[PDB]
């Protein structure tokens, strides 16, 4: 249960006369903020999304982000003109931090272009990604001439961000520690082959995300369990399906076991009987 | 092969670093020391492992101080949380065999300092049963009494830590005059009555 | 609820009888199942272990043979059986095993064995009593505290949590200590709900060994 | 560097005909962010369809969850339609209740 603060930006530049920047902020697995291009401010998704920041501190960050958005779009379009990059361009920003209790804090600011890392903020300066195109080196040089932006980003990453994470953890402690019980059910699946069965175990509605689901005979875990991806529900719960390829005779006495924090040490066990 | 934990009960505030002592007497060349946590519901949970071969190990907020010559394995928990309050056990054993446990040391994480908040007093009833509820108060020191002349049975008050960092309390009793039982609370050199609300 | 099994349990047995202790532990490839006993104020110690592949019991030195037996009712399921129960057999029994690479030794949830030959009432299930929130509380603090009091039950192992009807969310409740009522025990738990949930029906879920029909008890809390 | 989307369809609750439920279509692992997602009932678009905010994963690929409220019957067929620049042609993946 680690709760990193991830601020994500998705900027698309097509037609040179069409661009959009969208953003969101995640605390762990919960989306805490949304930033749409047609709105002037970042929108809070939770009653505790402001953390322990005062009203003025949050509005200060809002002004910072409006300037950041307009300046980023203009700087990217100027970069496209100075070098030979063809539109459309797909820039992504992943920035944020993680707080160790009482010891240290760490942060990151990674930029991707067409899905590939191109540069990052290290220490006090911009550094290009390993095996980066040659023109990115010219971009680093211009960015490193701007000491005010480097100072502001360093202030945000090393000072503002850890306090924001701490405030969000304290203020939204009730929702982060929330426990929602999953409901599970068994099913049949497309036959793998002749004389065989695909046992399916659905588990849906659990929060938080960590979960354990396996097919098994009593206490022995069937090492052939095929866990799928943990997929999101609209109400911020999760869904997971677990399957097992089995001889029809072996399906007798087999059960699906679910371990989740909401269960208070007990497990949900579903036996193959219907 | 003996394991001894000299400390019995240890208290510490939040966000600090507590240390539990463990002394082992063994003759094996290769062995392992495990630190486990036991919960009030009597559940054992693995925390850390430190064999006789590696250097000092850490995992998250759990670290271990290892000295072979003096046979000392001191567990260190950094930035204690309110859920750290539990009984920590030190065990010695070789792989695939038994563990030799110490008697365990109970660690109680005490809440951070809070401003003095006045209690709030309420009363709920069912038949002879009457309970007094005290919502928000700091410090934890508090006296509670229920006005009655025919008290059948009284039970020790339950004081718990609220999410806000202050304290909740409930005192339950049985009275023949339950329909007219009020509640009085002496906290922070002040007196609060259930009739005040 | 009907598909929940495992977790902390208690088994109450008289003297000169046998006790069954279940194992909720989970294994990948286990050659052995160790059985540990923990008594209050004493260090946990292993009593015996069970060879699964060859179905054998190896007891620690000093223990009389036949006292402890590991039984395999279903495939890859294990139960510890104690014969000739004495008062000193009381305590928490754990099943344990090493993981696949012998990194660590995982322990089960544990079962509290209570061996008493004392006379007890024919009904030692938790008796429920319901306390609606204070009216002054609803008027002033915009909240409501339900109180769920369970009395005259044995043994003292009992679990309480709170939910809402048509909801699987574990609500944040607070509980007092388990206190002694002559030869039985009692525990109470209160739940504070905001103004948005008085209108909902709530549930005090109580798990106890001697619940009627061996099922979790649901205590209703009507809306306000 | 371009990646084609993975599309997974599932219901919030087990399918019981006549009882309300939510149909989810999770589209992930695609690049660039330009995408068209529609939920189909018997081949026709459902009007009230909602989606979470566009996000992306550790590998920088984008993902989106679309969902709608529905009450299934025995004859109704549901599917998820996805269009993307890495696909010259729209993928319709039908919803299996008995997954
Ligand atoms: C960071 C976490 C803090 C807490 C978060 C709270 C809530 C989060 C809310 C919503 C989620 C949205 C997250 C989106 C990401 C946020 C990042 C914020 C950073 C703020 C910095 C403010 C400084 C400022 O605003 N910097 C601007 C100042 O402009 P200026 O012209 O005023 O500068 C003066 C100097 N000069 C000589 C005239 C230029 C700056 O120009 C913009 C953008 C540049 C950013 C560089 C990023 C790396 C380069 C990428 C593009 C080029 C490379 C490829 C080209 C093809
Ligand atoms: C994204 O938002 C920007 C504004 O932040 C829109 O673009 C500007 O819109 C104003 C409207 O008055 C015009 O005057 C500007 O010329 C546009 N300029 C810039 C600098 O981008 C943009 O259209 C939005 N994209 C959408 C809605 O898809
Ligand atoms: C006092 O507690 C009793 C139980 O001791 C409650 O009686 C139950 O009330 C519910 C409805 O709330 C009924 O469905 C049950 O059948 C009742 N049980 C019994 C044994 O009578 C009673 O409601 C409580 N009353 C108050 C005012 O708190
Ligand atoms: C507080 O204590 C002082 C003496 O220490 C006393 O004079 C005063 O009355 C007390 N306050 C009360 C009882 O409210």
């Amino acid at each position: 249960r680690l709760f990193p603060l991830r601020c994500l930006q998705i900027s698309s530049f097509a037609n040179s006369s069409w661009t959009r920047t969208d953003g969101l902020a995640w605390l762990g697995e919960l989306q805490t903020h949304s930033w749409s291009n047609d709105s002037d401010t970042v929108r809070s998704l939770k009653p505790w999304s402001q953390g322990t920041f005062s009203d003025q501190q949050w509005e200060t960050l809002q002004h910072i982000f409006r300037v950041y958005r307009s300046s980023f779009t203009r700087d990217v379009k100027e970069f496209a003109k100075m070098l030979r990059l063809s539109y459309p361009l797909e820039l992504q920003v992943s920035a944020g931090c993680e707080v160790h209790p009482g010891n240290a804090s760490n942060n990151f600011f990674h930029v991707a272009f067409q899905g590939k890392d191109i540069l990052s903020f290290q220490g006090t300066s911009w550094e290009p990604t390993q095996e980066a195109p040659l023109w990115v080196n010219l971009a680093i040089q211009v960015l490193n001439q701007d000491k005010w932006t480097r100072e502001t980003v360093q202030w945000l990453l090393n000072g503002t961000c850890p306090q924001f994470v701490s405030g969000l953890l304290e203020s939204g402690k009730s929702e982060l520690k929330k426990q929602v019980k999953p409901k599970a059910w068994l099913s049949r699946g497309p036959s793998p082959g002749p004389g065989r069965l695909l046992l399916v175990c659905h588990v849906s509605g659990f929060y938080p995300k960590p979960v354990w689901v396996k097919w098994m005979r009593g206490e022995q875990e069937q090492q052939g369990t095929q866990p799928g991806d943990i997929l999101p529900n609209a109400d911020e719960t999760w869904y997971l399906r677990a399957t097992l390829d089995v001889v029809a005779g072996e399906a007798a006495g087999l059960s699906c076991r679910v371990k989740h924090s909401s269960l208070e040490g007990q497990d949900i066990v579903l036996y193959w009987g219907s | 092969q003996k394991v001894t934990q000299a400390q019995s009960s240890v208290s510490m505030p939040v966000r600090k670093a507590v240390t539990l002592n463990c002394l082992y007497e063994t003759s094996w060349w290769s062995y392992y020391i495990f630190w486990y946590k036991q919960l009030p519901s009597k559940e054992m949970i693995f925390l850390i492992r430190q064999g006789s071969d590696e250097q000092n190990a850490k995992s998250g907020r759990y670290s271990v101080n290892f000295k072979k010559a003096a046979k000392s394995v001191a567990l260190t928990i950094s930035a204690l949380q309110l859920e750290d309050s539990a009984k920590y056990f030190c065990a010695l054993g070789v792989w695939g065999d038994k563990l030799i446990f110490g008697k365990g040391t109970r660690v109680t994480v005490e809440p951070r300092s809070q401003p003095h908040t006045k209690p709030s007093v309420f009363v709920m009833k069912n038949g002879t049963n009457v309970a007094c509820l005290v919502k928000e108060f700091y410090p934890k020191d508090i006296r509670i009494n229920l006005v009655s002349s025919k008290k059948i049975t009284e039970f020790d008050p339950a004081i718990v830590i609220s999410p806000s960092g202050k304290y909740n309390a409930v005192k339950l009793g049985k009275y023949e005059d339950s329909n007219s039982v009020t509640c009085s609370v002496q906290h922070d050199n002040k007196t609060v009555h259930s009739t005040d609300f | 609820s009907s598909n929940l099994e495992g977790g902390t349990k208690s088994v109450t047995r008289p003297t000169r009888s046998s006790a069954e202790i279940t194992c909720d532990l989970t294994v990948i490839n286990a050659f052995y199942i160790h059985w540990y006993l923990h008594q209050e104020g004493k260090a946990p110690q292993r009593l015996l272990y069970y060879d699964v592949s060859n179905s054998k019991d190896v007891l620690e030195s000093g223990l009389s043979p036949g006292k402890y037996y590991t039984h395999t009712p279903r495939r890859w399921s294990w139960i510890l059986i104690l014969r000739n129960l004495i008062e000193n057999d009381s305590g928490v029994y754990y099943c344990a095993t090493w993981d696949r690479l012998y990194y660590k030794k995982l322990f089960g949830s544990g079962t509290t064995l209570v061996v008493t030959d004392k006379q007890l009432d024919a009904d030692v299930s938790p008796k429920p009593t319901i306390f609606l929130p204070s009216i002054a509380e609803t008027k002033l603090q915009k909240a409501g505290t339900y109180l769920c009091l369970l009395e005259k039950f044995f043994p003292d192992v009992i679990k309480i949590h709170w939910q809402e009807k048509k909801s699987n969310t574990i609500l944040g409740s607070q509980e007092g200590n388990t206190m002694k009522t002559n030869d039985t025990y009692m525990k109470f738990s209160w739940l504070t709900v905001p103004e948005e949930s008085l209108d909902k029906e709530h549930r005090c879920i109580v798990r106890h060994e001697n619940n009627k029909n061996g099922v979790d008890q649901e205590i209703i809390f009507p809306p306000i | 560097i371009q990646r084609t989307p993975k599309i997974q369809v599932y219901s919030r609750h087990p399918a019981e005909n006549g009882k309300s439920n939510f149909l989810n279509c999770y589209v992930s692992g695609f690049h660039p962010s330009d995408i068209e997602v529609d939920l189909l009932k018997n081949g026709e678009r459902i009007e009230k369809v909602e989606h979470s905010d566009l996000s992306f994963s550790k590998d920088w690929s984008f993902y989106l969850l679309y969902y709608t409220e529905f009450t299934p019957t025995e004859k109704d067929e549901y599917a998820c339609r996805v269009n993307h620049v890495t696909l010259s042609q729209p993928k319709i993946v039908k919803w299996d209740r008995d997954m």
